[PDB]
């Protein structure tokens, strides 16, 4: 009927387009399950321009990869938005909708309608609520214990780099949020770290500074590097005038005038600067160990080096946007623009100040601050990829430890909610069933679809799964039993089952929510597809 | 691939400014220093802005060696106009070359007149427009009934400029590439 | 020797109707299954690439570009009524089309001229304005109970009818926020805000009658937080304005130089001043802030968000009661905006977002809704367009109807009873239209997957005995009462439905040509 | 788990990149130096030509 | 996004290949698809239907009003339109008339059934309600009958059969195209009254020559048959009367040669000179035995040798040429004689009799004609139909066809069982199956509703193409069915239908002393192969094609 329309027009209906939706989702989830738990395997995107890449991560693995099919597309946007909110999951959303419409679509071969189908995912969405709201556990974080926010960020950061270097670098994972804190306000900042791309001795040689770390050097050679107490002072005006907005020219008299209109724009530039050099022995004449670093955001003229350079100041321009906001937060001190108003009230403070040489580059340390609101993370690096591989598996692991400040609750991971929902979701008695015999398979199908993360995982370590599991089984028979409360997991390194809190895996709160969410809301909207068209103007 | 593009080319220097909020800053300073520098070497080349009422002697040195410029091949476009003040057809062309002096400072605009120009010049084949770019002749132009004849416009003038090379096709100073306000704000509403 | 440049050649007669007449079935097959509360979704491929998952008849029929032009006329029904109501866009289609299938077989078999047709589509479009009438009842509009079940029924056909709980109470309190006295009801669609956040959870929601904004502060000394905030809308940049006279300055002393850029920074210190002449505490301009007025404005705390679209801030002014000023000597206490309040921005880590509350009767509001992806938050606002629009028109009008193939029955009955009563030549095509209004009713119990014959049988026998309110439920299929259930829609759907597919089928029931090749 | 049909394997060196092991080279080298001394050869000489 | 995966595990089968569900509204295409070519019919049915061109890529034209005929001619794509076309076929092999009824009530059941589907009727049930729905209609067929023929020959009662056949294709003038065929079934049948013998007729014996020239009016009757050939050796007026005799020979007027290797040996001068006169007194010697025997004229079946020739026109001996077996055989069957392939003596019992054989001008060419007289009676007559237009004889051939077939109807079964025609067995029948849907319960009385509505197609189509409006004439005609059966005996209301020309209103008077019938044969097996074809299209849900 469609090709009356349009001739160019194609249309597959209630049978083609269902295997394609299945089929795109399985053939999604058959490439990217691989990446999930500690021993999967590493990708190399490999554009056309020659760029490697090295990750674990679903989002940049479908964001460099443009997608095709339109079913995947739709996989990839919900990874796209849990990334976004969360940063972490998203290898679960792809599986789980991938295995629920598995599940739903063996039954909609038996001949059941999808409606009554996504009626149960959703019943049995709202139960999982009301278990994970019981299964949750609440701890206190005013103590700021080390030990778990450590493992806590060492289960995020195994699942982007072997043991040695996680080793390495979970205490810089748990050193980003010592001072960025507030118990009234509840507001935590994420983007005041800062991230530094830079080669340098090896990944596994990175180190936590305490204060800020800018790339740019002394312009002049004059100017001391070490500064054993600086007093920072931030501009935002530009010292180099860029262009006049009103439209001018110097047409001269005679000859004699030509120096004196030159010395017209050394009066301006002398006049902004006198303040600045007042300023300076202000607040102490000939005090040696003292010295006085400018941060400015837009340029500075080289001409006006020379001036910076006598005094012995530093000054560092092309500075970035989010890096005034950090200045105030390290350094203590107070933003300004102009040059009007000047006190020492407003200047910050820092107790040691060094740069050091890396190749045709400078980089500026400030570092031993009283009170600092903020930090930065250098990441190091033997190559162009591992740059790109640890600042994902920073950016993954600073949202999993910032979580847990702002939800106290948390839960175990290992699988362990997966297993537990399985049992919870097998008998709806009479609490929300709805209909007689028609909602009843949508709770079959959604809780059979769940127990595929753990399974994926033993996948991965190279066991099997229906033999670890039928342990993890007959442990949770007699659980019941037994009268104690045991969380089960899953341990890859024997094959047998295991406790997380013991040993120390955990799972934000808020990916669970948005993956179940998200996952239920595709895979119900992708059953309830029965055609898929395309029609425009080429 | 044009959707990204699209971002930093068509946009100037106050154009990418929108952007600020919205796109990252390293993406967007990066562009805003490459287009500033290219904002500062047309005001170093602006050496030009008025009508050079210029005479023979003067026209060995003025209309070709100008076309040379720095001779870095730093050529000159050099619009030349045999005027003749009794056709209807020169003044015209007079206008159109002071108004474009004050918008194109780079192009140098040169006149003078056709009795004073060649020895016995047909009157009938004024008024002349000739174009010099490194000393060679890029276009020997006729009267103007190509460009519309008597009813000659600012618009038909600046699109020639094109053709011969001396304007790019987008720059913001062309009243085709230059869009009015009103006509932006419309666009904004409506969107 | 050609003669003409545009088709030459004519199709002409009767094959030109079958050509018309099959287009405007193929265009209501593609949509017959989307009908009804088991109705199933679509995808469209568009040639730019942004994917749609939709439902509703209008988004289908915008994004599908057809190359019949007599199609044509069946694809802006939707966009005709979508602009007027926003709801009841699938039925107008189907029943169009149902009205040219079953006057099919009469200029074929029984050579009736279309002009009596057209008499006889008018008299039957009268009479089913007048049973409407009769069939419709109204109903109290103040009470907040009852506006719910209504919003709840073009909720049913839609997704979100999962969470109908929370999206009655979504809409109803945000077309009560627009919503004013003075058409007895002039709010407009324009006023009402509805930003879409990826990320978070459908049932975490709330109204919250503000402008949220998509940015940060501009500088990092601002407080975030403010008790008691003063809004002042304004037009003209911070930033110095380049004049259009493009002024030259011939600088012959050396002091001029000097004095130009210190004029630059008294002008710019003189206008910040005239700002804190009322000591406001917000302040917006849709237009560049330079960094030299950023520092002037520190020690009076205004906070200044910059680039900001030319509607968003006749929202803000709709909601603090500010008035838009360009210049800034004009500004006075009455200007400043008052009964502003609960200013805080929240972090997220993907962008800057910023709330706004208050304490000249129009008002406005920004329904931040949550989600799983950036397309099915496409999908649940447009229910939420679909939310407010059934809300619309119970507002304007108190007149109130069933729906669910009831109302349609109605017609058909009331129609078929007259049929043979008025004994004429125009009484052939006169049965066509009580015929035509069989779709809908059938429709809906073929996807709920009954058997539309008996279903149907004893319909026109229930119906034989004196009832209007008895209609066809979606999921089971049985003959029961509407008044239990609570499936009611408002009058202006089935008006305009009803009146749209008959001035559609006169458009096209009168082509006998087609022609092409003009390129005008 | 593959992406298609099949998978050609990638050459190491660029598409057209010369490259070759063994005397053979070494020996071209040498005679292409030998060929252009052959010009130069009845050169050498006062009664050389040009 | 930008392409979608274009059906995935298509390579199952080929790319040329194409499946058609029920669902997509395919069934309604191909309703739609069977009404592109049956509005081609509906203005060739009735004496004022229309022919219809029908250029082939070989140029050949045939104009016509049939069905069957120009149905073989086009190329068909749809298969379910192919089986009209295979219906109509088997309607002109069987019967050989009412093949547009074939066409007409077959696409309109389809057409109603447009109507049956969309409401929601299962396919299966619709096969169940037209198959009641026929036993019905055929058990009816029986009881309406009215009139008999009752004899073979008669000069006024085969106006009543030939006429309202022929009426329909190549319509002209009544009188003179419906006294050509009465006089030459008369001839062709075996009377043989007060005998008891079974009567016997053959559809091959009845053929039309077509001859270029003159007009229809002098077209005439022959007794014997005509081909355009030439007399080899001389032409003979032969107005000697006492009635000469025919042998019939199906080998060659020549030597029979040795099949294998047939060479001349001549050893020595003596059989030289004896080898030449040989082959003269050896052929003279046969023809001595023929000759005495007072043959004046052999059919020869293939070419004959000039020495043979030399002494057949010797004694006057006409050579008539038939080069193939259908030529020959329906020589003898005129003259009845009993071919022999040997050379001697034709037989006296099995000698054929003829009285002239005359050589005329007709059309330009040469032609021998074999008239008999009304002694000694022959079978297997011809028709000269004279016309000025190829294609005119083209369809009017086909219409004796049509006639000649419509005789063969009156051999098998008991009679003739004549019914009225003009839509009047059509209209009746709508009311009788109306009152059985009343009578039958269940779902399947929508179908017995629509098969009635499916017959008004006859009275709208010869209303339509006689220039008339259908809304006025149609309902005009209803009322003579509506003031049903009084209890009055011998009630006359059955013989009303529908009129070309003529009086206002429309019910004709009578379709009686007009003389127009329809036979009860040709419509049993069209409403049976009609049914079929109706039936075999809505039974299958599921189209696969090839290659387009
Ligand atoms: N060391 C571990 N042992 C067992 N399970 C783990 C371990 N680390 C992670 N997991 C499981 O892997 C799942 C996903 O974790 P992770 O790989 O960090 O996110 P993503 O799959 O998005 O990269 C979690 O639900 C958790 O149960
Ligand atoms: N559960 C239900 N039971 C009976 N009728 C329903 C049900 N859900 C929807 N309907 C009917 O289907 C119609 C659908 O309307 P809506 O989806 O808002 O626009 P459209 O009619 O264009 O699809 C309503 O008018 C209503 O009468
Ligand atoms: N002169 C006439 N008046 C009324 N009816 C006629 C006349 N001629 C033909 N008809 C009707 O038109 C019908 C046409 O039958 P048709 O299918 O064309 O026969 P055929 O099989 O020879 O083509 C006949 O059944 C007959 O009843
Ligand atoms: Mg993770
Ligand atoms: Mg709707
Ligand atoms: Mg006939």
């Amino acid at each position: 009927s469609l090709q009356l329309l349009n001739p160019k027009a194609e249309s597959l209906r209630r049978d083609a387009a269902l295997k394609v939706n299945v089929t795109s989702a399985e053939g999604l989830q058959s490439v990217l399950e691989t990446n999930l738990g500690p021993k999967g395997t590493l990708k190399m995107l490999v554009d056309g321009a020659g760029n490697i890449k090295l990750t674990k991560d679903g989002k940049v693995l479908l964001t460099e990869m443009q997608i095709q099919s339109p079913t995947a597309v739709l996989i990839a946007r919900a990874a796209a938005a849990q990334d976004e909110i969360t940063g972490d999951g998203t290898t679960t959303v792809v599986c789980l909708v991938g295995e629920l419409l598995r599940q739903a679509h063996r039954f909609i071969q038996e001949g059941v309608h999808p409606r009554i189908i996504t009626d149960g995912f959703e019943i049995a969405r709202k139960e999982s609520m009301k278990f994970l709201d019981e299964f949750k556990i609440s701890k206190t974080n005013l103590s700021n214990d080390r030990e778990f926010l450590l493992q806590v960020a060492r289960s995020s950061l195994l699942t982007k780099v072997d043991a040695d270097l996680t080793e390495v670098l979970t205490p810089i994972v748990t050193d980003a949020v010592l001072s960025v804190y507030d118990a009234q306000a509840d507001n935590l900042d994420l983007h005041m770290v800062e991230i530094m791309q830079m080669q340098h001795l090896s990944p596994k040689d990175t180190t936590f500074i305490k204060g800020l770390v800018l790339d740019h050097g002394g312009r002049h050679p004059d100017m001391p590097t070490r500064v054993k107490n600086a007093y920072v002072l931030i501009l935002n005006v530009s010292l180099e005038y860029e262009k006049t907005e009103v439209n001018s020219g110097f047409f001269y008299s005679s000859a004699d005038q030509r120096d004196k209109l030159a010395a017209s724009e050394r009066k301006f530039v002398d006049a902004k600067l006198k303040k600045i050099i007042d300023l300076k022995n202000e607040v102490c004449g000939m005090d040696p160990d003292k010295g006085f670093v400018i941060i400015n955001q837009k340029g500075i003229d080289p001409m006006s080096l020379d001036v910076f350079a006598k005094h012995n100041i530093l000054a560092l321009r092309r500075a970035k946007r989010r890096n005034m906001e950090r200045l105030q937060l390290v350094t203590g001190g107070e933003a300004q623009n102009s040059v009007e108003d000047l006190s020492p009230q407003i200047l910050g403070f820092s107790g040691l100040v060094y740069q050091e040489t890396i190749g045709e580059e400078k980089f500026t340390y400030v570092t031993e601050n009283t009170d600092p609101k903020s930090c930065t993370i250098l990441i190091k690096g033997s190559t162009h990829y591992a740059l790109a591989q640890t600042k994902d598996a920073v950016r993954d692991g600073l949202r999993a430890v910032a979580n847990v400040l702002k939800d106290k609750n948390i839960i175990p991971g290992a699988g362990a909610f997966y297993i537990a929902l399985s049992r919870y979701l097998r008998s709806a008695n009479m609490n929300k069933l709805g209909a007689k015999g028609k909602t009843k398979t949508g709770i079959e199908a959604f809780a059979e679809a769940l127990l595929v993360i753990p399974k994926t995982l033993v996948k991965n370590s190279g066991f099997d799964p229906l033999d670890v599991l039928a342990m993890v089984e007959d442990e949770l028979d007699d659980a019941q039993d037994s009268d104690e409360t045991r969380y089960v997991g899953v341990d890859l390194n024997i094959g047998d089952s295991c406790d997380p809190t013991i040993e120390g895996i955990w799972d934000s709160y808020r990916v669970l929510r948005n993956a179940i969410t998200g996952a239920t809301g595709i895979a119900s909207n992708l059953l309830l597809c029965d055609e898929l068209l395309r029609a425009g103007r080429s | 691939a044009k959707q990204h593009e699209n971002r930093l080319e068509d946009k100037d220097l106050s154009d990418l400014e929108e952007l600020e909020d919205d796109e990252d800053e390293d993406f967007l300073e990066a562009y805003k220093i490459k287009r500033l520098n290219e904002i500062r070497k047309l005001q170093e080349r602006s050496k030009f802005g008025e009508v050079f009422h210029i005479n023979k002697p003067e026209y060995n040195k003025e209309v070709t060696l100008a076309s040379q410029g720095k001779k870095d091949d730093g050529g000159v476009y050099v619009f030349v106009h045999l005027s003749l003040q009794s056709k209807l057809q020169s003044r015209i062309l007079s206008h159109l070359f002071q108004s474009a002096a004050c918008k194109f400072r780079e192009i140098k605009f040169v006149e003078i007149p056709a009795n004073r120009a060649i020895e016995n010049y047909p009157e009938s084949n004024c008024p002349t427009l000739i174009v010099y770019y490194r000393g060679e002749v890029i276009k020997n132009m006729i009267t103007l009934l190509e460009l519309g004849g008597n009813n000659s416009k600012m618009e038909d003038f600046e699109d020639f400029m094109v053709k011969v090379g001396a304007v790019a096709e987008g720059d913001n100073r062309l009243i085709m590439n230059r869009d009015d306000e009103e006509s932006r704000e419309e666009r904004k509403l409506h969107y | 020797v050609v003669f003409m440049n545009a088709s030459q050649e004519r199709t002409t007669g009767r094959q030109a109707q079958i050509s018309n007449i099959t287009a405007a079935k193929a265009v209501a097959d593609v949509i017959r299954t989307c009908l009804g509360p088991k109705a199933m979704l679509k995808m469209l491929l568009d040639p730019m690439g942004g994917l749609v998952l939709t439902n509703d008849g209008h988004a289908i029929l915008r994004e599908i570009d057809v190359a019949h032009p007599a199609a044509k006329s069946m694809l802006e029904l939707s966009r005709t009524q979508d602009e007027e109501v926003g709801d009841g866009t699938t039925t107008v289609i189907i029943l169009a089309g149902e009205i040219l299938a079953q006057c099919a077989p009469y200029l074929i078999e029984k050579n009736i001229h279309p002009v009596i047709i057209i008499q006889a589509l008018k008299k039957a479009l009268t009479d089913a304005l007048e049973v409407i009438k009769q069939v419709s009842k109204p109903v109290d509009v103040e009470n907040d109970a009852a506006m719910k079940k209504l919003i709840q029924a073009s909720i049913g056909t839609k997704y979100v009818i999962h969470w109908s709980e929370k999206m009655c109470e979504l809409a109803l309190d945000a077309v009560k926020t627009v919503r004013k006295d003075l058409n007895f009801e002039i709010d407009i669609k324009r006023y009402v805000r509805v930003e879409k956040i990826p990320g978070g959870d459908v049932l975490d929601s709330r109204v919250l009658k503000g402008v949220l904004l998509n940015k940060d502060v501009v500088h990092p000394k601002m407080s975030r937080h403010i008790e008691n905030p003063r809004v002042v809308l304004l037009d003209c940049p911070l930033e110095y304005k380049k004049g259009e006279s493009q002024t030259n300055i011939e600088i012959e002393k050396e002091e001029d130089w000097n004095r130009i850029l210190q004029i630059e920074e008294e002008q710019v210190q003189l206008m910040c001043e005239q700002i804190l002449a009322v000591r406001p505490t917000l302040v917006i301009t849709e237009k560049g802030v330079s960094d030299l007025a950023q520092h002037y404005l520190l020690k009076g705390g205004c906070s200044v968000l910059r680039r900001v679209k030319k509607s968003d801030n006749n929202r803000i002014a709709r909601v603090t009661g500010a008035t838009i000023v360009n210049r800034v000597e004009d500004l006075k206490e009455s200007d400043v905006g008052t009964n502003c309040g609960l200013f805080k921005v929240e972090m997220i880590g993907d962008e800057y977002f910023s709330f706004l509350d208050n304490c000249g009767l129009q008002k406005a509001c920004t329904i931040m809704l949550r989600g799983g992806s950036k397309d099915i938050l496409n999908e649940i606002d447009r229910n939420l367009q679909d939310a407010m629009a059934v809300a619309r028109n119970v507002m304007l009008s108190p007149s109130l109807s069933p729906g669910g193939g009831a109302t349609e029955m109605a017609v058909s009955v009331k129609l078929a009873e007259k049929a043979k009563q008025l004994e004429g030549i125009q009484q052939w095509p006169y049965q066509a239209v009580a015929d035509a209004m069989e779709c809908i009713p059938r429709t809906l119990i073929q996807n709920a997957g009954g058997d539309p014959i008996r279903l149907l049988s004893q319909l026109r026998a229930k119906h034989a005995q004196g009832n209007f309110t008895t209609g066809i439920d979606g999921d089971k299929g049985k003959i029961v009462d509407m008044v239990s259930y609570g499936i009611w829609e408002p009058e202006v759907i089935k008006q305009q439905s009803v009146k749209t597919a008959i001035e559609s089928a006169c458009l096209l029931l009168r082509v006998d040509d087609i022609v092409s090749g003009v390129r005008k | 788990m593959n992406f298609g049909s099949q998978t050609p394997t990638i050459v190491v060196l660029k598409e057209g990149t010369d490259a070759s092991q063994g005397k053979g080279q070494i020996i071209s080298n040498i005679n292409a130096c030998v060929a252009v001394q052959e010009a130069l050869k009845p050169t050498l000489g006062p009664l050389g030509s040009d | 996004s930008l392409r979608l995966p274009q059906n995935p595990n298509a390579g199952l089968f080929k790319q040329g290949y194409n499946s058609y569900s029920n669902a997509d509204g395919q069934i309604i295409k191909s309703i739609a698809a069977i009404r592109e070519l049956h509005q081609m019919c509906l203005t060739s049915m009735g004496p004022c239907g229309r022919n219809k061109i029908i250029v082939n890529h070989l140029g050949k034209i045939i104009i016509t009003n049939d069905a069957a005929t120009m149905l073989r001619e086009l190329d068909i794509v749809h298969p379910a339109v192919k089986v009209l076309v295979m219906a109509t076929e088997q309607q002109k092999i069987d019967m050989g008339d009412g093949t547009n009824l074939v066409m007409i009530l077959a696409g309109e059941l389809l057409n109603v059934s447009e109507k049956l589907i969309s409401m929601g009727l299962s396919a299966v049930e619709i096969i169940q309600g037209y198959n009641m729905a026929r036993k019905f209609t055929l058990k009816e067929l029986d009881e309406m009958v009215v009139g008999e023929i009752t004899d073979k020959n008669d000069k006024n009662e085969l106006l009543k059969m030939i006429k309202p056949v022929i009426s329909s294709k190549k319509y002209g003038s009544e009188d003179i195209l419906s006294e050509l065929v009465s006089e030459a079934v008369s001839h062709v049948l075996p009377v043989a009254q007060q005998a008891g013998e079974i009567p016997y007729f053959n559809v091959d014996s009845i053929r039309v020559v077509k001859i270029m020239g003159g007009s229809l009016s002098n077209s005439t009757v022959i007794k014997g048959m005509v081909f355009n050939r030439e007399p080899e050796g001389h032409v003979k007026s032969l107005s000697e009367d006492k009635k000469h005799k025919v042998a019939v020979f199906t080998c060659p007027l020549d030597i029979a040669n040795t099949e294998t290797k047939g060479t001349v040996l001549l050893h020595n001068a003596q059989e030289m000179l004896d080898f030449s006169k040989g082959e003269e007194k050896q052929i003279d010697a046969m023809m001595k035995e023929i000759a005495d025997m007072g043959v004046e004229c052999i059919v020869a079946g293939a070419g004959v040798g000039e020495l043979a020739l030399h002494y057949l026109n010797r004694y006057g001996i006409l050579v008539l040429k038939v080069p193939s077996k259908f030529e020959l055989r329906r020589l003898c069957r005129v003259c009845g004689a009993t071919p022999l392939p040997r050379l001697g003596a034709p037989t006296p019992e099995e000698l054929g009799l003829v009285e002239t054989v005359k050589t005329m001008e007709i059309g330009g060419d040469r032609v021998t004609v074999f008239k008999q007289e009304q002694g000694e009676i022959s079978r297997t007559s011809t028709i000269i139909l004279r016309g000025a237009t190829q294609n005119n004889l083209d369809d009017i051939e086909r219409a004796i066809d049509d006639g000649v077939a419509a005789v063969k109807g009156l051999m098998k079964p008991s009679g003739g069982k004549l019914l009225p025609g003009a839509g009047a067995t059509e209209i009746e029948l709508i009311s009788r199956i109306t009152k059985y849907g009343e009578r039958t319960p269940g779902l399947l009385q929508l179908a017995i509703k629509q098969f009635a509505v499916a017959f008004e197609v006859v009275p709208r189509t010869l209303a339509e193409t006689a220039g008339l409006d259908v809304n006025e004439v149609l309902p005009n005609l209803y009322a003579a069915h509506n003031v049903t059966e009084p209890g009055a005996v011998k009630t006359d209301h059955l013989y009303k239908g529908v009129d070309i020309d003529g009086e206002s209103d429309e019910g004709v008077k009578d379709i009686r002393e007009e003389n127009i019938y329809d036979m009860l044969a040709t419509k049993k097996f069209a409403i049976n192969v009609a049914t079929e074809a109706a039936t075999t299209v809505l039974s299958i849900d599921q189209i696969i094609m090839a290659k387009k």
